[PDB]
């Protein structure tokens, strides 16, 4: 499995559109995170059928996560961009489906999978 | 001594008496008894055994705190006769997170699931010495039924699974003969998520009647053909579906081609058999939780999805009581099969918070022609006391 | 959650070990016994590689000298027989309560 | 292994010898000891058997409290051999708030009741596995002897009986053949009420000393033709009365076909054997209270009524200290078959109040035709220091 | 299975290796484990048992207090393999404050003294049933060996004492063929005073080595013709004698037609056996007290009185450590009959007040033909810490 | 019952699977469990036995204080069933602070050292019986194995050393038949010190892998010729060494004629076998401490010593958990004589000061040709808690 | 089993004979009760030979209850009435022996019954 980040660049303080392929592995196995570096900050997450997401609080209502699991690309629609990061695209790490979405933590058998595989990263620069 | 053939036919189930009962949970209040869950019975020909998956201690124990979690490497497979409690002489057969176990008329085998869990190993133990091990195929928590496996003609068939617990896993059925894995068999036909199958010698094959975590309510059936290693898959039939949690019965459908898609996530361990076109089933009282249980048979519930027509209901843990998984064993009369179950009887963490451990005592009922009346064989220990 | 990693930056000798504290603010272990505790690796230019994952599990092909231990609210990862490949950030990431999935600071280990 | 036919002679009593004791009690206060009650033992064709109906607890122990109740869902069978205390590795053979054994020379058979009071289940385990069940009768606490079934020839009979505690009851001989139940004969003769059937072999017959819960003081006698299933009962001639109540011996009454209505209400379980005309039994010291306990010979006890000439009196608890349930097993010899008696040693509430639990030892004597001097064997629990 | 016979010769004993240990009192700190007193080893054909007189209570028990008294009715024949410690499940055989076993090849004999002090009663169980019983004949402690019978060609040999604990006593020898007395022997020969004698098989007799708790220091000698049932009986020549209390070494003198009356009140179990002329024996280091424990060879010291020539002198505790009870048993080799002897290791009451209870634990040795060194198996108790 | 003759190939090994876990010291805080160190495992032709040296005490006990002392005469050989923790019932079947068992096929043959440092005495026990005795020939500290011995056509093997510990001593090859010395050979070859030797079956012959703990960190090699007693000593050659302490990976050397005087002092029981030109080994983790343990397969590591190149390694213990003695034992499979091997897992005094103790619990791995994947099996007790 | 009462009616503040028939069952077999109804009040209870009684307080030296088995019927003989309720015939839930007549509760194998069977109620005013 690999992923790879594009879409990053240079905007000004618009939006940028940032694109994750998945290489080796289909995206619709996966919950995908974004995680960007200024440390490590998680920013928003897309369910593995792509119908649900989490957003971090600072970028709610500015950031949008999707994903096209036949295209087996992850989306993070920025603006409003103010936000100057590395950004990553990273798989795992499911929520907990108890809050709506993800992996059942209290199932007699519960499973955990860190982020496991994350890209090389793409520079935003605002 | 011969290999079992379970080649008798049968015999007519009116419902189940009371077999055997542990008592663990009671006397670990003024005893050194195992911290234990995922509890099975398996016989030889002679005497019943019971098993269970221990945590590594005793309940009166400071390492009992924080039993809930069920991989540890610590966690053995513990064998007793039937009715002898988890002392602390019992015998820890294996090393064993997950495991399965039968006698093949001449020695037990003991499958027995340990290592990490996206990298666990299945050890084959059989007549006391380790024959054959795999290791897991789909990495993401290799683990098998929980319950007796099924051993005919030498041939014993055990259902393994591994991968996503509440998403598509690779399930397999392992052909062991001594010990040794002569034939692995992927599951097929309908069956879209096996888990902790309850087995039973259905000569002249194996059948299975499993778990679905995934979006069934109603249970897989995996039929199992131990001469050709075909396999076979679908769902129970009945109406009244087994799982937990489950829709209300109003509200219930079942589909025994397809999961049913009615609170289908999640689920325990249970058991069904057929009775010509009737099940056999157990499942919790309670549709969402794991309290009481209960047993009945579903007239046509084996071949007419839509039937509902339950009958010889017996009230096994009344629905106030702490239920768990369920499981069966067959045992060879003189001239029959008999079917039987365990419930295992879950008290402790996470749902009771009055005590630190997690641990389950032991109901056993078993297939009778005969007549029988109604009780309730609860865990009965009273957590506030201990 | 907040995830408080100490020390911020840690100079380890080849050969010897190297031990990684990190607090939460809230009991990463959950109900089901498991503590939903990550540790990551940045090594210098590379992406993030997770090392280990509740707690103690190591993951796919991570050496055997990364040891995480802990439960609750404390949790430590142990670098056995440190070596310079193993220079780089360390971050722990708690992902029992999400959203937002916290990392912390980060230690950075220098040689 | 064949059937046994107990087709030997019973050979000359003089009296009867120490044999074993458990000292339960006594162990209870540094060990993890069951709490039990209804004791009896019985004896496969090698060793003797102590059995025993758990309460679901050790006497040290939360649990052990208000264990006075004598029908729990957590009551279990308990089998030891005999000697081996109650400990925590004591195998638990089925669930049983009443229960009986016998061994017909290949395996044992176990009759367990358990359930609601008014809808108890009576299981049939008979060499390790569930043959057979039946539901209470009358639907009012079915119950069984609480000591050995006797079993010639591979037919197990045991008397069971359902309605009344202390009214007109229905009491049914079950002829159990591998567990199986072949016949059913229903209580017949002029014995009114039989509770906890104190049997022994007599070839080619069984012959039961029971316990008449509501008119005699005399105890019921019933007969067993295993051959055609007839029965026929009456009660013990002696003018020695064997029960608890009963009147003191000046006083008191016998008749061997009717009861004596001299403090006939409640009663015991104990034994009587004949030896031609005479008899030999056991009964509490104390007319009244389950305190002492004695064995004699009543010479033409078992024929003339008005026989109160005693002989060969063995104390064998002092009048002090508390008895309880007595009952007989036979035991075969090298020419002949012995009669061996057990009896419960009942400790605790209600009577006594230092404890909370309510529990007992055993002590067990022998027939012998050699000689033998004086004793008491009581319990020894000082349950002030427990 | 075939009668022993031991008709094999004794082959050399060069001294005596360690053979099994219990550390009874050490785990009892940490454990259940009996009260116990007058323990002895004995064996079948295919493993060696530890037996004991249980007091009726665990050592953490407050029943374990005031367990210096001999003779209760809770007193019981405990029985375990031999190194195993007598923990909650071990099997009490019988109601015993005096006993001895042997197994003749076929099944276990079990003499078994309860009852009144002056009218005891002697139970003879034979292969786990009561054969036989004899009532105490002078009516003053019915007493017997304390160590294992001797079981030749199916007739078993007990010497069994009653009468004056410090004067002349009715020592008779029983002959016992599968539990049933066959014949009765009165003590015949010189030896004055015949208590707890340590017996062993000298095809085609039983020669037995006792205590004369009246008027000698050297030990009584009964040699026991099983088949005629003559008895002869002297004393150990050796001027080194056995007995504790005894004289010096240096002081002390042997008689072996009569009592040395030598410190003769009083004594110990203990034990010799011949070598041709030679004589092994154990005795207590200290010459008072049961302190320490020796075993040598006395040269000539079977035929000549005035030997007082030592060899081979093993400690095999030390004379700080408290010894007790010692006797011999004997265990079938390829070729040759092998000479074994237990010590009883004392702690508590009297002599030691840090405790409330009086037990033992025991050391075995077995002869050797081999090497062997030096060494020091006491107790090991620290009784201040308990 | 016949003699083994191991006389099946060493089939395929790619690793090994988990076998068996004792938990011994995590159940020590609920329960009974005996202080143990220098435990190993052996199996009759059924099943497999745990062996380990007792303290002659509990863990939860005031005798467990000051256990790290290795020498004590009430250390026994504790002997279970593999997988029953050493509890209360566990048997002690000799006296001994150093010792190794071999069933031959027909019986266990136990070699028992006990008694004075330097004037040990070795008590070999068969079939349940003293049969021989050996005294210590160099008189410092006679030891033996520590794990099974290896048995042939009846005759056993068993390596023994006396004297210096870390310098030269007196290394003798019992031949035991029955129990019975029937050869004794020097130790031959260029082994400089062995110790603790780990053997297993290759027949014709017996190789042991020993423990040098005076030069080399290199383990010592012993083949037994069983037939002509011939006996010759070489080193393990792989550049990968097996003892602990040792030096690093990269800096280590070895040479299998010579101790490579790398860190030779000192050592730690392990094993090794060879797999063609392969060496299979095990060993600490840490290369200075007895912290984790792996397993790996050593390319060419049994002939060229400068070979480095490892597969197949297997993490048994995490290297931040404690190792201890390894040994290896050997299970005769279908058509196969399996390679298995047991850790000690040391917990407590003197490294771990929270508690007073020094005991261990024991993890065993099985040979397979199988698959596995990954794990870590620590003792995992809780001492902060204890 | 199945109980009809009979006899209730308007009565002025006189005396009023209250009948019980059992039908499907034998009255001797059980001990039977009279409750009321204004909640529940137990009012009187008749052993099952018919010759012991027990009576509430309030109704003391006013109400007699008496039966004949041999007709399976139970009757409340009610006195100087002042009373107003539903009067329910009830079986079972039998006294302490211990006391006089009824169950022996101390025996080792007690049994309870409670009022399993009860008439349809005849309204007294
Ligand atoms: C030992 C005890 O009584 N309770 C423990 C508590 O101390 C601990 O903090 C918690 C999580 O580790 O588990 C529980
Ligand atoms: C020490 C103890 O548990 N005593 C109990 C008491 O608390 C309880 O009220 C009573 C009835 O439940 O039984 C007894
Ligand atoms: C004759 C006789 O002993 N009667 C006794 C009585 O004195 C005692 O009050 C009662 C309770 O122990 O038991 C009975
Ligand atoms: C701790 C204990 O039980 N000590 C007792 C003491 O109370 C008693 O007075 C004495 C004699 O009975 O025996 C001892
Ligand atoms: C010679 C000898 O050792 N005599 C001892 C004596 O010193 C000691 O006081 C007594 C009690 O221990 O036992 C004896
Ligand atoms: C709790 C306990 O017994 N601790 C002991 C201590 O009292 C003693 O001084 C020391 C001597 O080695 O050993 C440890
Ligand atoms: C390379 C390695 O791990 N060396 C360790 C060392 O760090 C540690 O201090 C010692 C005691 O645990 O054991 C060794
Ligand atoms: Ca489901
Ligand atoms: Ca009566
Ligand atoms: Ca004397
Ligand atoms: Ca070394």
């Amino acid at each position: 499995g690999r992923l790879q980040e594009s879409g990053g660049g240079v905007v000004q303080p618009r939006s940028l559109t940032l694109s994750c392929a998945a290489s080796g592995f289909t995206l619709e196995t996966y919950t995908m995170h974004w995680v960007r570096q200024t440390g490590l900050e998680w920013v928003a997450v897309s369910s593995k059928d792509g119908n649900n997401v989490y957003y971090r609080d600072s970028v709610k209502g500015r950031f949008t996560v999707s994903r096209d699991n036949s295209k087996n690309t992850l989306f993070l629609q920025m603006n409003h961009l103010r936000d100057t990061a590395l950004y990553y695209c990273a798989r795992g790490s499911d929520p907990d489906y108890d809050k709506g979405w993800g992996a059942y933590r209290n199932t007699d058998r519960p499973s955990y999978d860190g982020l496991d595989v994350w890209g090389q990263g793409t520079t935003v620069t605002v | 001594a011969e290999y079992r053939n379970w080649s008798k036919p049968q015999c007519g189930i009116t419902g189940f008496a009371p077999f055997s009962k542990d008592n663990s949970i009671r006397l670990s209040a003024g005893g050194d008894i195992w911290v234990t869950r995922e509890p099975y019975v398996s016989c030889d020909p002679d005497k019943c055994y019971q098993f269970a998956l221990g945590q590594g201690t005793t309940i009166n124990n400071v390492h009992s705190n924080n039993t809930a979690r069920d991989r540890t490497p610590h966690r053995t497979l513990l064998m007793n006769e039937l009715g002898v409690p988890f002392h602390l002489g019992t015998k820890q057969v294996c090393i064993a997170w997950s495991s399965s176990s039968c006698h093949d008329g001449k020695a037990w085998l003991h499958v027995c699931i340990t290592g990490d869990d996206k990298n666990a190993t299945a050890s084959f133990i059989y007549n006391g010495r380790l024959v054959d091990s795999v290791v897991s195929w789909s990495k993401d928590i290799l683990r098998t039924q929980e319950s007796e496996c099924v051993c005919i003609n030498g041939t014993c068939t055990v259902v393994m699974t591994d991968g996503n617990a509440t998403g598509k896993a690779d399930t397999k059925i392992l052909f062991i003969e001594e010990g040794k894995i002569v034939h692995t068999s992927k599951l097929s036909g309908s069956a879209q998520h096996v888990e902790e199958c309850s087995c039973y010698p259905r000569y002249p094959g194996v059948r299975c009647v499993c778990r679905d975590n995934w979006k069934g309510s109603n249970r897989p059936i995996v039929d199992i053909n131990i001469k050709d290693h075909s396999i076979v898959s679908s769902y129970v039939c009945s109406g009244l579906v087994g799982d937990t949690p489950r829709k209300t019965d109003s509200s219930s459908s079942s589909h025994c081609l397809n999961p049913n898609n009615e609170k289908g996530g999640h689920g325990v361990k249970g058991w069904a058999f057929d009775d010509g076109n009737d099940v056999w089933m157990g499942r919790t009282i309670n549709e969402t939780s794991r309290l009481g249980y209960e047993t009945f048979k579903v007239v046509e519930g084996w071949s007419n999805p839509k039937s509902k027509l339950q009958i010889n209901r017996q009230v096994i843990v009344d629905r106030g009581d702490r239920s768990g998984y369920s499981g069966i064993f067959s045992v060879e009369g003189k001239s029959c099969i008999n079917r039987c179950f365990y419930v295992e009887l879950i008290r402790g963490r996470k749902e009771e918070t009055e005590v630190l451990w997690t641990s389950n005592s032991i109901v056993v009922f078993c297939g009778t022609s005969g007549t029988y009346g109604t009780g309730s064989w609860p865990d009965g220990a009273d957590l506030n006391l201990m | 959650i907040v995830m408080t990693q100490s020390p911020l930056f840690l100079s380890v000798t080849p050969g010897e070990s190297a031990s990684i504290s990190c607090r939460s603010s809230q009991s990463l272990l959950h109900s089901n016994g498991y503590n939903y505790l990550d540790w990551y690796l940045q090594k210098p230019g590379q992406s993030p590689q997770l090392l280990i994952y509740w707690g103690s599990n190591r993951a796919s092909g991570v050496s055997d000298r990364f040891s995480g231990r802990g439960s609750g609210t404390d949790f430590t990862l142990t670098i056995y027989n440190v070596e310079a490949e193993d220079v780089g950030v360390y971050y722990c990431m708690q992902a029992l309560q999400t959203p937002p999935w916290t990392f912390g600071q980060g230690t950075k280990v220098d040689i």
